[PDB]
């Protein structure tokens, strides 16, 4: 059967998904994610889109503005709009799977709603492919792949220029923030290659 | 984050062994999510941060993969030329181009809404503007417009069966990340992935460039320029966020350096110490490197040379003799709150003094504060991430190397004084501070250990659990948030692969509305603390054999 998704959990509660096509496979994945980590996932979604102050208030307004200043939503939607049907299925599958479990949770909240939703006073909302992609952009591309201190570097440089003069300020700057240092221990041995 | 991959020639009782310890901080519920995917081309097992569609750590029965953050320089800032009259415009290639712009409304629970505007140019979103100079800074990322493709590359690589198929997907991953490969035949590999700018001659990537047109990137460098190595002469690949290769330039962060003092040396010494390693020994490196002080190795020779002509009753010498008897492995006392030897406390105070006298002194305020930290700074909850060697200590290490360092000492950081005089003055400062608080008998000094907190707030500072869900572990361990091990072609089993992981506190973070906690909410937490691990299953037979429940769904798209 093409309509069947089998979910087997092991002794540690780790889900294994058995499915025949892309959309059923990632629908299963989303469904167990919604069962295990719905509140975490919901806070991650708000964190990565800057919608924290709506449920948590005034202390998070700067945070929300900083998050939205750091990306361009239309650019992410355009990339999603260019996926092939197979690639799109991964994202849509996953959001649909989540939505299935969030439908049963919002239908039977007396037993199925994660405690922390009651504690913080708000309920889960449905997901689309854009939300799945923004989890990764927000927590992988922006946490580990967006680092720069160029503006602060220039403010240090200028200050060293004032204290030691123009040529000397630069040579001190290269002492503190060298471009490359040839004695650094490398993952690739010099015998194999060098940049 | 650290990683060690051991190939054919170094492995004992297997063809290949991969051990990964991604370091993202420690959270409740768990940062990564365990998941097995069987169908539509996929047959995979492992765990992955925030349950991404693609598994960042895991294996498919043929190959295994792992990651560490990259730290290349892939972001540069473009100083855009604005105009007092004709606002919302910027000069680019001889014409005044209009900015992209968007309005945003922040809805606030129990507050008024707030609206502001986000501006963007051909280079990227505007970070900040200087109205005085009519300059705006645009942050320009080499991966811009390839976010979704990077997520898909991480998904499609789970289907690769060989080096060739895997590097096809590594070529499409555009973020600066190190990727690692191992397989059933004992091959091992590494790629420093990502998109890097092909800059114009004379472009110093550490400082901003004008955005008027002449400094624009030419394009992106090809994938053949990305540092990579397959089946290395050494028999192993080790990384702790350390430079990929000779002459590769690092992130432009002022606090980030690849120098002669590097924590990856600690992994290299252990892998070079033994001709071959078993699975259990590869797992054991987690425990040694978790507890290792990273500054001992670096500055012990300097402390020894400076106190060599000192008498035995000289307290500065007694401090160095304590250090000389220590192997640098921190161990908790029986009280569960103090370390057994005072070493880290001594180096911490010394180093703080040494930097104040040397690096800090040569840098103008307020940038001197960037170079003061000793690298031991924590609070009562413990460090939020890995322990490392501080920038200031890396700069100081180059200075104590003399003309053996490749880095020209434009300023003498010792300011005319012989090194040993500066070292001994700092050692006097250290003795004064510590003896005042613990007394003069060094042998009964019980210094405070660092602890470890699984925090309820995510890495952004936003709650992802209630504050009582915070978990506390007595021993801080400089180790991955999760640890996972894949062993290919074990001589000790009939299985072609064997894999383990540990995802603390647990697979589930569910709490029912009556406060009943899921059965798998915290059944992995004691396992974490004692360096234990659970088996990861891949085959159908293994999954059925360890099944605790089943759920079948019938759904049509
Ligand atoms: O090394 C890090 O800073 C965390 C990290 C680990 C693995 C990865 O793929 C990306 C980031
Ligand atoms: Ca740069």
């Amino acid at each position: 059967s093409s309509s069947e998704i089998k979910i087997v959990r092991d002794e540690y509660g780790m889900p294994h998904i058995y499915a025949n096509d892309t959309w059923h496979l990632f629908y299963g994945y989303g469904y167990v994610v919604a069962q295990d980590r719905l509140f975490q996932m919901e806070m991650a979604r708000r964190s990565t889109q800057g919608t924290v102050a709506e449920v948590l208030g005034k202390d998070f307004v700067k945070f929300d503005k900083d998050i939205r200043r750091n990306y361009w939503p239309d650019a992410i939607r355009a990339q999603i709009a260019a996926l092939s049907p197979e690639d799109m299925s991964i994202l849509q599958g996953y959001a649909d799977g989540m939505n299935a479990w969030i439908d049963k949770v919002n239908t039977n909240p007396e037993t199925l709603l994660p405690k922390q939703f009651n504690t913080f006073g708000f309920t889960p909302k449905r997901w689309e492919p854009f939300d799945v992609a923004m989890i990764f952009v927000g927590t992988m591309a922006n946490r580990f792949s967006d680092s720069t201190s160029e503006i602060d570097n220039l403010a240090l440089l200028t200050a060293l220029k004032d204290k030691y003069g123009v040529s000397q300020g630069m040579a001190v700057f290269n002492q503190l923030k060298w471009l490359v240092n040839p004695s650094a221990p490398t993952t690739i041995a010099v015998q194999e290659s060098n940049y | 984050s650290n990683m060690w991959v051991i190939g054919k020639s170094k492995a004992q009782d297997a063809k290949a062994i991969m051990v990964n310890g991604p370091q993202f901080g420690w959270y409740a519920p768990a940062y990564t999510y365990g998941i097995g995917l069987h169908g539509a081309g996929y047959d995979v097992t492992g765990n992955t941060p925030f349950a991404y569609p693609g598994l960042v750590f895991g294996h498919n029965g043929v190959i295994s993969w792992g990651s560490t953050a990259g730290f290349g320089d892939d972001v540069d800032i473009f100083a855009e030329r604005l105009s007092a009259e004709k606002p919302g415009y910027y000069l680019h290639n001889g014409k005044w181009v209009k900015m992209l712009s968007r309005e945003e409304t922040i809805t606030v629970k129990n507050g008024q809404a707030e609206t502001f505007t986000v501006w963007r140019t051909v280079h990227g979103n505007i970070l900040q503007t200087d109205q005085t100079t009519q300059t705006a800074y645009a942050k320009s990322r080499a991966w811009d417009g390839k976010e979704v493709a990077s997520l898909l590359a991480w998904t499609h690589q789970m289907k690769a069966k060989n080096w060739q198929q895997w590097t096809q997907q590594a070529a499409k991953q555009a973020l600066t990340i190190n990727w690692y490969y191992a397989d059933v035949n004992g091959n091992i590999g590494y790629v420093h992935t990502g998109a890097y700018p092909d800059r114009q001659s004379g472009h110093d990537p550490r400082l901003p460039v004008p955005g008027t047109g002449k400094w624009d990137w030419k394009g992106l460098l090809p994938f053949e320029m990305n540092p990579k190595v397959y089946n290395p002469q050494s028999g192993y690949i080790a990384n702790w966020n350390n430079s990929p290769q000779k002459d590769y330039p690092a992130s432009d962060l002022f606090a980030f350096l690849w120098g002669g003092a590097d924590r990856v040396t600690e992994i290299d010494r252990l892998l070079e110490q033994k001709p071959r390693l078993t699975a259990d020994q590869a797992w054991d490196v987690i425990r040694q490197t978790s507890r290792q002080d990273l500054n001992l190795r670096l500055f012990l020779p300097t402390l020894q040379a400076a106190t060599s002509g000192l008498t035995q009753s000289d307290p500065r010498r007694q401090l160095v003799e304590t250090l000389t008897r220590w192997d640098g492995i921190n161990l908790l006392n029986d009280d569960g709150k103090t370390w057994q030897q005072p070493g880290s406390a001594i180096l911490n105070v010394w180093l703080t003094s040494m930097l104040k006298r040397t690096v800090v002194a040569a840098v103008p305020m307020p940038f001197d504060k960037w170079y003061s930290a000793s690298g031991y700074e924590t609070t009562q909850d413990g460090p939020t991430g890995s322990l490392n060697i501080s920038v200031g200590a890396k700069i100081l290490y180059e200075a104590v190397q003399g003309d053996k360092s490749p880095i020209p000492q434009a300023v003498d950081l010792f300011a005319g004084k012989p090194q040993q005089e500066v070292v001994l003055a700092a050692l006097e400062d250290t003795w004064e501070t510590l003896s005042k608080r613990y007394g003069n008998n060094v042998s009964n000094w019980k210094t405070p250990a660092m602890a470890l907190t699984f925090r309820a707030n995510n890495f952004f500072g936003v709650p992802q659990a209630a504050a009582e869900e915070t978990r506390h572990q007595a021993e801080y361990q400089n180790r991955g948030t999760e640890n996972d091990m894949i062993v290919f072609s074990p001589t000790t089993s009939d299985r072609p692969v064997l894999a383990w992981d540990v995802v603390a506190p647990g697979q589930s973070g569910f709490i029912a509305p009556d406060g009943t906690v899921d059965k798998h909410y915290e059944d992995q937490l004691k396992m974490y603390e004692n360096f234990g691990r659970k088996s990861l299953w891949l085959t159908k037979q293994d999954v059925e054999a360890h099944k605790e429940s089943q759920e079948v769904l019938h759904v049509q798209r």
